[PDB]
RNA sequence: GGUGAAAUUCUUGGAUUUAUUGAAGACUAACUACUGCGAAAGCAUUUGCCAAGGACGUUUUCAUUAAUCAAGAACGAAAGUUAGGGGAUCGAAGAUGAUCAGAUACCGUCGUAGUCUUAACCAUAAACUAUGCCGACUAGGGAUCGGGUGGUGUUUUUUUAAUGACCCACUCGGCACCUUACGAGAAAUCAAAGUCUUUGGGUUCUGGGGGGAGUAUGGUCGCAAGGCUGAAACUUAAAGGAAUUG
């Protein structure tokens, strides 16, 4: 691991978190 | 007080024809309406009377211009390479 | 020091220890205040005013010639500006600086160093309303400051 | 420089702003000596010129328009062409 | 009918006591009470008509001639301009490009005013209603609008008919193809999505 | 910890340098962090011309000089037998060999 | 590495050295040697007319060459041909240079590089690109390392230095130009009218470039070409 | 006398280059190159096949007239490395024992006030 | 041509190379260094115009106007966004050729967004001196930049003056470097990271075992990418700042 590409994988992450959120609304 | 906070002169199209669609028309717009310098007699008095003829208010001129500006960059940079191609033809 | 800045060049006059002076002097402050109101009269302020009766004549401070100060000497005539030497030409940067910048939009370095300006015009207006030298409610805008210079 | 010349003279000396005023100057004998905006109309510059030299007086040729000649005298309007009566402080006669 | 400005060019008549008008296509910084030049010694200055030979390399030129004496030919529409590439002294022709990228060699005695056809960047506004480009073709021609071609009847079109609007059978259409098998896209090399460059 | 003071090149007070490339390898190496080595050499050689020497016109000519200005990286320098590697007592000596 | 191209024709021998004539080359009047040498065409037949195939072409020549002696070592020439005549083409001056060598070895670090260059043109509608080098050096017991100018006598000697080459190029068109520049004698005016500045070691002054010509100029050659 | 010439010399890594050419350079006599004279697509820049190429040139200059040479070495300059090859060099000693006269050697390598940008990207040329 | 070797690739319709001329857009080599300027980011071809600025000198002027700062702001590399212009170089995606067990990587040939610019956003960087700012005192040495001071010093002009450029001594301000520790530190090291159990010059900001986690949530700014603000439940004795020996 390298905390370019563990920050990277949180953002995909966050990305993934508001798409299925705002469906619900 | 202020009005709107975005639309600016695209109010006129209400919720109509998208965000980003009302804001390419309003740049052209403030470009096309807006009063531009006099080269001629030096006043704020050029005004679009249609696509590329701007005639300035004052001194009665007019001069061949852009759609939506009275001088295009892409003109300008024509303008000086003649300048200085023709500076060296009479060098 | 040097508030607006980072240097710290400490380069100033030295005034000599003896409060009377120069031991060689001519005709005492009867024309000295004399002189000094001519000049004040043609629109030289007292720095200006200084200087030339320094090095012109011999004059090492109008402060031990005379008993008084050269601003004070003119205050004393009614020759005193509407506003302080030091603020008027805090203000007349700025409008030197303000009009560059209604040419140059690109020039944010015009833009850091007026923010500055103003700054030691606003520190020295506040201040000299408490001295009540200038009065209150009195505020530096740009829409007077170029009326204000001339 | 010629800015600072104008500027020792804008306040010192006695001067004609504009045309009109200037063309009398020009006619009387009062004028010593007259200052061209660029953007002048050439037409209007041909008439200028041809008095001074019909009245032996000399003429300049500012570079820029009406706009900063008329800042260039400090004023806050557009000034095409200037008469000076007399230089009063500065040099600008006898230089140029 | 176009969007570029015209000119009203006024000449003396060589030949009578007559005052001969001319209605040229405006360079964008042609001003109404300027002076043209028309000649071959005339000088390099936008508004003038100067042939292709007697220009220098790298020239802006507008309002093209490609065979002389055409009085005008390429370069007519707004924001466009023609730029000479190298001159072939003998057997006298002129190396230039045209608007759409194209190198076109013509006669040297070709003409053409210095500098580009006023009214660019018309196109980058969007007229953003159908009604706007009611008034776009009102003058210029009736073109507008279009119903599609696989909205249709088999009878009233190839692409007509079925229960699914589609083409059915590829809309790449051969150049020996007759009228009334052209509908589509004519003789294309290839489709799709333009990547890369123009690779000309 | 810090290897060194200057610690990767000279920029003191700078902040920026404006950098340049590597001769080898392209790099975007910083210009005062480079490693510049200045080539100084007889256009043919010092040996090879007695060859060359007798079939001149000119006897004695110039003998002309090339010159050249070599930018090498820290990962270039190191792996060709230059600067590579010193003691920690040595990394001190500011002097050329 | 010979069988390495898969085709040689796509679309699908005689010798040409029995084909060429060699001309002549002469160098202009104010030049103590007009032999340069020899250039070859092939034969002019009846639809090449091989006299406009060699009418210009430039060549390169060191000045010590035309010359003689080898002070004017650097001091590269170009001549360009202008007028050909029974295999005796002639050639006039097309510029000057210098050697890559010398221009290098001018340059060294701790001390100010200066350029200056003008443009200005001549009496004869030459329009030349007149450029200049110079570098302050370290003075005769000189203690310091570096001898910088200050970098604002540099703009000095920029302005000095190209108002002289203005000056002197109009009214010396192109025999008494190219025979000013023979004896550096323009370098001697620089260095008296600087040396109030600093030293200015190494005024060599820089290559020489022609921009424009007048028309194909046919009408007195005579002190050209004798 | 002696009939000039100018060598050009360019003979760079992964590849060597002799050819000689008129006074005006426009006029070209006698080319041949490192990879005509060897099989490997390897030792194009190999010293023997620089001097290969300059013996071939040599063999043909004296039959065409030219008896002296200018000497003109080159790198490939510009962004790239700016020194001269393997074999830009031993080509110097075949046309030089070969017969051939010498005179004003200079090298001619193109070199910018800092053009554009070199390639293989910031990072470099990794390996 | 390319490479470790090759291959994709261009080539007898002339590739490379040579010669001649032209165009495009970008960069600004060598000079260029323990040197300059700027609040930092940053800033190097030339000249003109505009405004600004540090230092210096000052027997000029005002007179405590000052130091540091919640809230509030200006600027803020690169990448990125929107709209044009430009689009010569290089070039995230991709197509190929390799390499390989695989290679969607490193390497080779091409290659779009961008790199460039105007207008407007973005507010990040190992944005590092990983050293906040202001003020004071405490050890030696040389070098240099700007200004200055003195000296029958040297050179060039008109042998000869003034100047200018050098030399010597000193000084004010600045970018730095060298030696040592009486001093500090956890050591590495440090003239500041000293003047701290002999513990107090002023002031701002930040931290409290490692993770979960810069996540969740609610606001807020942004066109968007995301920035700012910012937990808990739960988990658990387990990586280094630093040096030593292998
Ligand atoms: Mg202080
Ligand atoms: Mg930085
Ligand atoms: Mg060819
Ligand atoms: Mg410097
Ligand atoms: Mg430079
Ligand atoms: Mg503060
Ligand atoms: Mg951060
Ligand atoms: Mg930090
Ligand atoms: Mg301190
Ligand atoms: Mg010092
Ligand atoms: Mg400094
Ligand atoms: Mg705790
Ligand atoms: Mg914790
Ligand atoms: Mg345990
Ligand atoms: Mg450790
Ligand atoms: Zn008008």
């Amino acid at each position: 691991m390298r905390a370019k590409w563990r920050k990277k994988r949180t953002r995909r992450l966050k990305r993934k978190r508001r798409k299925v959120r705002a469906r619900s609304k | 007080a202020k009005r709107t906070k975005k639309v600016g002169i695209t109010g006129k199209y209400g919720v109509r024809y998208g965000s980003s669609l009302r804001r390419q028309v309003k740049k052209l717009e403030i470009q096309q309406h807006a009063r531009y310098d006099c080269s001629f007699c030096g006043k704020k008095t050029v005004k679009r009377g249609a696509a590329g003829i701007w005639t300035c208010s004052c001194c009665k001129k007019t001069v061949a211009g852009g759609a939506y500006t009275v001088s295009t960059a892409a003109a300008a940079t024509v303008r000086s390479t003649i300048r200085r191609l023709r500076e060296m033809v009479e060098a | 020091g040097r508030m607006h800045s980072a240097g710290k060049g400490i380069s100033s006059s030295a005034i000599p220890y003896s409060r009377n002076a120069p031991a060689w002097f001519k005709l005492s402050s009867e024309s000295v205040i004399e002189q000094i109101v001519k000049y004040a009269r043609k629109g030289l302020t007292p720095s200006q005013i200084g200087v030339l009766l320094r090095d012109a004549h011999g004059v090492t401070q109008a402060r031990v010639i005379t008993g008084n100060k050269i601003m004070r000497i003119l205050k004393s005539n009614g020759l005193a500006p509407e506003i302080p030497e030091d603020l008027y030409y805090l203000i007349k940067k700025a409008v030197s600086v303000r009009k560059h910048l209604e040419r140059n939009r690109k020039d944010k370095d015009a833009k850091f160093r007026l923010i500055l300006i103003e700054s030691r015009i606003h520190r020295l207006a506040r201040y000299y309303r408490t001295v009540a030298v200038l009065p209150p409610n009195w505020k530096y805008e740009s829409a007077t400051a170029s009326a204000l210079v001339n | 420089s010629i800015n600072q010349k104008l500027a020792l003279v804008i306040k010192s000396g006695k001067y004609t702003l504009g045309y009109k005023s200037t063309v009398k100057s020009l006619r009387q004998g009062k004028s010593k000596l007259i200052i061209i905006a660029a953007n002048t109309p050439v037409l209007r510059k041909s008439e200028l010129e041809y008095y001074a030299m019909l009245s032996k007086t000399k003429v300049y040729y500012f570079q820029g328009g009406n706009n900063e000649l008329g800042t260039a005298v400090g004023k806050l309007f557009r000034v095409g062409v200037v008469s000076i009566l007399e230089a009063g402080d500065s040099d600008i006669l006898t230089t140029l | 009918g176009r969007g570029a400005p015209l000119a009203k060019v006024v000449f003396r008549d060589p030949y009578k006591y007559r005052l001969r008008e001319e209605i040229f296509i405006a360079n964008e910084g042609v001003h109404t009470g300027q002076f043209i030049y028309a000649g071959k010694k005339a000088s390099l200055n936008v508004g003038n008509v100067l042939p292709l030979g007697s220009v220098p390399e790298g020239t802006i030129v507008s309002n093209v001639e490609e065979k002389p004496g055409d009085r005008g030919a390429l370069a007519r529409a707004s924001g466009n301009y023609v730029i000479i590439i190298g001159h072939n002294p003998d057997e006298n022709k002129t190396r230039v490009r045209l608007p759409s990228g194209a190198k076109k060699v013509i006669s040297s005695d070709a003409r053409g005013v210095i500098g580009v056809i006023a009214g660019g960047g018309r196109v980058d506004k969007p007229l953003l209603k159908a009604g706007r480009a009611f008034h776009k073709y009102r003058l210029k021609r009736n073109s507008w609008p279009k119903t599609r071609g696989v909205a249709m009847n088999p009878v009233d079109h190839p692409h007509g008919g079925g229960n699914h609007q589609h083409i059915g059978k590829a809309s790449t259409i051969s150049r020996g193809a007759v009228s009334g098998q052209k509908a589509g896209l004519i003789a294309a090399r290839r489709t799709g999505l333009l990547r890369g460059s123009q690779k000309t | 910890p810090k290897k060194r003071a200057s610690n990767g090149r000279n920029k003191k007070g700078r902040g920026h340098v404006k950098p340049v490339r590597c001769v080898n390898c392209s790099k975007s190496i910083p210009k005062d962090k480079a490693i510049k080595r200045m080539a100084i050499r007889n256009i043919v050689e010092a040996a090879a011309v007695r060859d060359l020497s007798e079939a001149s016109v000119y006897p004695e000519y110039a003998l002309p000089k090339t010159y050249n200005k070599l930018h090498y990286c820290v990962s270039c320098a190191i792996h060709a037998r230059i600067v590579r590697v010193r003691s920690r007592e040595d990394r001190k000596n500011r002097a050329p060999p | 590495a010979v069988g390495k191209n898969k085709r040689l024709s796509k679309g699908k021998v005689v010798d040409p050295f029995t084909r060429k004539e060699w001309f002549d080359i002469k160098a202009p009047s104010t030049f103590e040697n007009r032999n340069v040498g020899k250039t070859l065409v092939n034969k002019s037949t009846g639809l090449k007319s091989a006299s406009d195939a060699l009418k210009g072409r430039v060549v390169e020549v060191c000045l010590a060459d035309l010359q003689g002696s080898e002070d004017h070592s650097f001091r590269k020439i170009k001549l360009r041909v202008d007028e050909v005549q029974g295999k005796n083409l002639l050639t006039n001056f097309h510029g000057m240079d210098f050697t890559t060598d010398k221009l290098r070895s001018m340059v060294r670090k701790w001390q100010t590089l200066i350029e200056a260059n003008v443009t200005v043109k001549t009496s004869d509608d030459y329009v030349l690109r007149i450029f200049a080098i110079a570098f302050t050096r370290k003075q005769a017991n000189q203690v310091k390392r570096h001898s910088y100018a200050q970098s604002s006598h540099i703009r000095a000697i920029r302005k000095v230095i190209s108002e002289i080459l203005t000056k002197e190029v109009q009214g010396s068109t192109l025999a008494q130009l190219t025979s000013k520049l023979i004896p550096e004698v323009i370098n001697k005016e620089i260095e008296n009218a600087t040396k109030d500045i600093f030293p200015l070691q190494n005024i060599h002054v820089r290559k020489v470039k022609l921009l424009k010509q007048p028309k194909f100029d046919v009408g007195a050659l005579m002190a050209l070409h004798g | 006398s002696q009939v000039f010439g100018v060598a050009r010399i360019y003979a760079s890594f992964n590849d060597t280059f002799v050819h000689v050419t008129d006074l005006s350079g426009k006029e070209t006599i006698a080319r041949v190159t490192g990879g005509m004279k060897v099989k490997a697509d390897r030792d194009e820049s190999s010293p023997y096949a620089a001097m290969l190429a300059a013996q071939d040139v040599a063999a043909k200059c004296k039959e065409v007239g030219i008896t002296a040479v200018h000497v003109k070495i080159r790198a490939t300059g510009g962004t790239r490395t700016k020194t001269p090859g393997p074999g830009g060099q031993a080509a110097l000693r075949a046309l030089a024992r070969s017969g051939l006269r010498i005179g004003r050697i200079e090298d001619v390598t193109p070199v910018p006030s800092d053009s554009t940008r070199k390639k293989g990207g910031r990072r470099g040329r990794r390996l």
